[PDB]
């Protein structure tokens, strides 16, 4: 039961975390426009 | 969708629980849970706190089990298109929250014979997905336009079709529910401010649009049908997993709704926050193995985290998603 | 001449500078939320 | 002339931090799959 719930929760958290690098890259597009 | 509205009204008028939450349990979940659809239903639910074993008495909820595609039945209007896909019963569970919604405290559902558990930490997602529903709604209105233009039914709807035509392109349309859970990304409450703050700096370095659909579509079906109105207001469905069996299920939230999510719905900080902070601070790997002199301050703050930390041995194992098992 | 093209550029150098601080603020939030949920996982199991 | 070369230096640092974070996420997906 623990091993299944842990996989489920890990998949859930990763489902949100799948946007990290994309957000980090998007955030700094002004600093190209700001020069 | 009538189930969610019925449950919201029954909750608000009577207050059988602090808040609520909307859920669409699909077919394969029910199938693997040992329960069968297409049979007589009788829904109940209760909320069981963790580490103590105190269960609020059961409360009957209105559930309605669709047969064909379920997710599209929330997204599309009857006369314009037909849904498609799997289908499971709509239901709404009660909650227990308000200041710091505790984790690991489940919400037990009951169907004809079998009971399903839904840990809070699994049910309630932080961020919603309201930004994709604009993309959905524009396609929906273009759909209605190409219907009114071609079917040649009535003049009052023909005028609305002409207005929509002259408002936005008539290119083509189709609504797909499955594509909603895949393509999207989670909406955060900052990005409009990022665009706005970028506006000033770039500028320095040097009826309405949709109520036509409302006024028109209220003539095809001939009925306002309050259940429909929420299908034009933006929705947001966040595909989540399940801890008990390991399958999928969806947690929808409508804009006007007073359920968990949307607007005018209560919000409570995930109690895991102070737990993680104090777990790191005093330097231990686990919340149960925390030094009692430290746990005194936690119990001092929030009256909920008390019994999982004060007694020597709690009646039920704590901090594990498998208590009831 | 000099006092005809200045206020705007210093306004920029200040405003984008502070917007950068807000960007760092929100990025830390994203990161710490992801780490908090990973912590939840590392005790569920 | 600093604030041009270093303005682009900012984008370069952001870009390499992106690859860092993406390999972090891959090594997370690893432990997701192993269990």
């Amino acid at each position: 039961a623990r091993r299944r719930a842990a996989a489920a929760a890990l998949d859930n958290a990763m489902a949100a975390g799948a946007r990290l690098e994309a957000e980090v890259d998007e955030q700094l597009r002004p600093l190209e426009r700001q020069v | 969708m009538d189930a969610h509205i019925a449950n919201e009204t029954k909750q608000q008028m009577t207050r059988f629980a602090p808040a609520l939450v909307h859920v669409i349990v699909p077919d394969p979940l029910l199938a693997r849970a040992g329960v069968d659809p297409l049979a007589p239903f009788a829904a109940h639910a209760q909320t069981r706190y963790h580490g103590s074993g105190v269960c609020e008495p059961w409360v009957s909820v209105f559930a309605g089990h669709v047969q064909t595609g379920a997710v599209e039945s929330v997204l599309t209007l009857p006369p314009l298109q037909r849904p498609r896909g799997p289908g499971g019963l709509f239901v709404s569970l009660p909650l227990a929250l308000g200041a710091h919604f505790d984790g690991f405290t489940t919400a037990a559902l009951r169907v004809g014979a079998r009971e399903l558990v839904f840990t809070y930490d699994e049910l309630l997602p932080a961020r919603t997905r309201y930004n994709v529903d604009g993309e959905r709604l524009e396609r929906l209105c273009r759909q209605f336009a190409n219907y009114a233009r071609a079917r040649r039914v009535a003049p009052a709807v023909a005028a609305a079709g002409g207005h929509i035509d002259a408002l936005l392109p008539p290119a083509a349309a189709t609504i797909d529910g499955e594509a909603q859970l895949t393509r999207g990304g989670f909406d955060d409450p900052a990005a409009p401010h990022a665009r706005d703050a970028d506006r000033e700096i770039l500028s320095l370095v040097r009826l309405t649009a949709l109520d036509w659909l409302d006024a028109g579509y209220a003539a095809l079906a001939g009925g306002d049908a309050p259940a429909h109105v929420w299908r034009r207001r933006p929705v947001s469905l966040v595909a989540r997993r399940h801890y008990q069996t390991g399958e999928t299920f969806v947690v929808v939230a409508y804009e006007h709704s007073t359920a968990w999510g949307g607007r005018r719905g209560p919000r409570g900080e995930p109690l895991a926050r102070v737990l993680a902070e104090e777990c790191e601070r005093h330097g231990v790997e686990h919340p149960r193995a925390l030094p009692a002199e430290a746990r005194r301050e936690l119990v001092r703050r929030h009256a909920e985290l008390a019994v999982p930390l004060g007694d020597e041995e709690p009646p039920l194992p704590v901090f594990d998603a498998t208590a009831e098992l | 001449t000099g006092l005809g093209a200045l206020a705007l550029l210093i306004a920029a150098c200040r405003l984008i500078a502070r917007r950068l601080r807000e960007t760092r603020t929100t990025l830390k939030g994203s990161a710490r939320r992801f780490n908090v949920d990973l912590f939840q996982v590392r005790l569920i199991l």
